[PDB]
This record gives C-alpha cells, structure tokens and sequence, in this order.
C-alpha cells in the first residue's frame, strides 16, 4: 500500500559524511514520523531518529552530535546525514513508517535497505586463488582477497563449461578494511580426464575468474 | 535508554514445537508499548505484534505476544518451516526507541561431524606476500563447533577468522570455512600445519594437517 525506495552512497572514508535519501510512494506523506534505522552486519538494530513534515525530530542520543534528519515535502522525502564517519557506522541502513500518524512508533512499512561501509581502503575487484586440498568426494575451493565493497558473488565451471552446481557459499570477513570470501565445490572423489576446474566472481570493480586445479 | 535483553540467543527447535521467547526490559515499559519483529538474511525486519499482544495484519496466530513491565513475551505455538528466522523485540514506551538484541530460532536435527578439509595458500599468494590457510568443515549440526589452528604444534591465536553458512534449507546443516593468515615471512619460518576440529558429532577431535611445501 506504501513503497519507500532509498538511495546513497554505499562506501566511505573515516571522518567524510553519509549521506541517505528515502522515497515515500503512496498514502499520504504528512504528520507521519519517519525513522532511519540501522543494523551493522550482524548486530542488532538502532534506532537513529525521525522527523514529520513540519520539520520536528527526535533523535537517539547515542548520535545526536553527529546525525542531521532533514525532509523535503516538495519531493515527499526525507534524508539521514551521519557525519566524521568512522568504521563503527558501517552498517545496513533504513527508512521505516509507523502505521498511524498518532499511535506507537513501531513500524510496518521499511524502506529495502541500503549497506553504506566505512573504510581507509578504495573500491578493489577481488584477486582470486585457488583452495587445492591435501570421502567419495573431494573438496575443490576459490578464495577472493583484497575486495571492496562487499558484493561479491562466486560461481563454477567445468573444463566442459557446464555450470557445476555443488556451489557452497560463505559470508565475507572483514580484515585491513577489506574483505575476503571462500567458495567451493565438492566434486566425487572417483572422478579421476579434466585437470582443473574454473572459479568465477562478480564485482562491481570487475568480474574475475581462475582455474582450480584438480587434485589427487 | 532501555536496554531490552532477550534470551535465550538461540532455540533450538522442530516444527510442530512450540516456542517462546523472552525479552526483558531493563526499566519498565510503558503502556505495553512493546513490538515484535521478524528477520530473515538480508531483509528488513518484519513486523508480526504491536502493542504487546496484538498480531499485525496476515500474521497468523500461531503467533501471540503478551507481558508487561519489564517482562514480555513472544510465543510460537507450531513453528511451521518458515518460522525460522531471527526476532526482534522494540520498545516504544519512551525515548529512545530502542530493540533488543534478538534470538535465532534454529532448526533441530540429529548430530552430525563435520566433513573437514584444509588447504595451503596457494604459491601465487605466497609470491604476493601472504599466506592463507584455509579449513572447512562441511555439513555439521549442531552449529557450535571449536576450530583450532596449530603450527609447530603451537597453538595459534588471534591470526585466524571465521564465517559461518546458513542453516541448510534442505538438510538443516551448517559449514563454517576458517582462515588462518600469516605474512609469508612467518609461514616460511615453520613446517607442519594444522587445523584441529572438535564438535560433538565427534567422538574424538580431528585433525587435518599438511607439511609446508609437501602439498
């Protein structure tokens, strides 16, 4: 019944700016307090404050310094402006609407989120390599470095270029302000003649493959 | 602020089961002003309660809420597949809204070990000036599971990360891949490397180790 669609830079440097932007289509835009939200990767939530058509706030205190909420009822938007950003506020950040303009500030409509990451680091596609190991199925694996943002994506290929479907995918860790992220495949032991297999990745930076050596 | 606490951070549960949830407040809650969220991977939270005890609209009453004060609860009668995920508590009583830290309801199937590999960095790697040696443990239950990483025996620490998968949809099992990281310096100062796996679907901790140079 209510679309909020947000926008805004997705990466950052300690000490710039964040900057968001949420979009309300639908229903009416007025007297509602609208909140921004966020959730670094895996925590919990914060509230971080709202703000109704008249311009009235409510922030959270743990930001307050910081946090700027403005709105623009001649676009039926509002925005989140969170300054001297360091690490800790890398996080999923979202818009969210109460039901009622007069009732509790619980929330049933929310914005799809938007990741905004704090890093010393620059924006780098991923250098690949291959996981060569040493029960009826060997274990055959890519491991992607050196990337940023977070948005990364792993598929396989055989020698044969059809797809291998045994993908297992983990979530990326954090280290020097980049991340890094493992992926495999579990090929049957007795398949024993391809000599390797091919790893590929997606980035924004770049999509990059590397052939896997099969073992034995 | 409220600092709303909920426990336990995880159940573990099998659908037909019923599940019940605490979120306790550290100062009261006025009103009952108290909501409850659900969240599965990468979504926004999901509201299923309002006002302590009221469901939101579609939810189903396998769903309830109720408490008071600094005491509230959230009660799954039958969990159903789709009924495992991630809740939130959140307190609107007073300023600052806040939620707490959320439990995982997860799913419970019979123990099973870990599958496990370990994997030297590759020599390209070591040319750029870094090792990563890499461990998985594929397709165990329970989550819990100890990864430790030795070299020359010696046990190592605070050089290595973890990240965990998801509960399988289909099998309800877990694989967890840990890396241990060291400058290429290091790594050639030493030979026999190893990552010791204890879970309880093991009877006795196992062991997946590899000579440098030797793999």
């Amino acid at each position: 019944e209510v679309q909020l669609q947000q926008w805004g830079a997705g990466l950052l440097k300690p000490s710039e700016t964040l900057s968001l932007t949420c979009a309300v289509y639908g229903g009416s835009f007025s007297d509602y307090y609208w909140s921004w939200i966020r959730q670094p990767p895996g925590k919990g939530l914060e509230w971080i404050g709202e703000i109704n058509h008249s311009g009235s706030t409510n922030y959270n205190p743990s930001l307050k310094s910081r946090v700027t909420i403005s709105v623009d009822t001649s676009k039926n938007q509002f925005s989140l402006k969170l300054s001297s950003v360091t690490a800790a506020d890398t996080a999923v950040y979202y818009c969210a609407r109460p039901p009622h303009d007069t009732s509790g500030h619980y929330w049933n409509y929310w914005g799809q989120g938007t990741l905004v990451t704090v890093s010393s680091g620059s924006a780098s596609a991923p250098t690949l390599f291959p996981l060569v190991s040493c029960t009826s199925s060997v274990a055959v694996g890519c491991l992607a470095q050196d990337f940023l943002p977070d948005s990364i994506t792993f598929s396989w290929k055989y020698k044969n270029n059809s797809d291998i479907s045994s993908t297992r995918g983990f979530p990326s860790v954090l280290r020097g302000g980049k991340y890094a992220a493992t992926s495999q495949v579990l090929l049957p032991s007795k398949d024993v003649t391809d000599e390797h297999v091919v790893c590929k990745v997606q980035h924004p930076n770049g999509n990059k493959e590397k052939n896997v050596p099969l073992p034995v | 602020e409220i600092v709303l606490t909920q426990s336990p951070a995880t159940l573990s549960l099998s659908p037909g089961e019923r599940a019940t949830l605490s979120c306790g407040a550290s100062q009261s809650v006025s009103s009952n002003y108290l909501a409850w969220y659900q969240q599965k991977p990468g979504q926004a939270p999901r509201l299923l309660i309002y006002d302590a005890s009221s469901r939101a609209t579609g939810i189903p009453d396998r769903f309830s809420g109720s408490g008071s004060g600094t005491d509230f609860t959230l009660t799954i009668s039958r969990l159903e597949p789709e009924d495992f995920a991630v809740y939130y508590c959140q307190q609107y009583g007073s300023s600052p809204l806040t939620f707490g830290g959320g439990t995982k309801v997860e799913i419970k199937r019979t123990v099973a070990a870990p599958s496990v590999f370990i994997f030297p960095p590759s020599d390209e790697q070591l040319k750029s000036g870094t090792a990563s040696v890499v461990c998985l443990l594929n397709n165990f239950y329970p989550r819990e599971a100890k990864v430790q990483w030795k070299v020359d025996n010696a046990l190592q620490s605070g050089n290595s990360q973890e990240s965990v998968t998801e509960q399988d949809s289909k099998d309800s099992t877990y694989s967890l891949s840990s890396t241990l990281t060291l400058s290429k310096a290091d790594y050639e100062k030493h030979k026999v490397y190893a990552c010791e796996v204890t879970h309880q679907g093991l009877s006795s901790p196992v062991t997946k180790s590899f000579n440098r140079g030797e793999c």
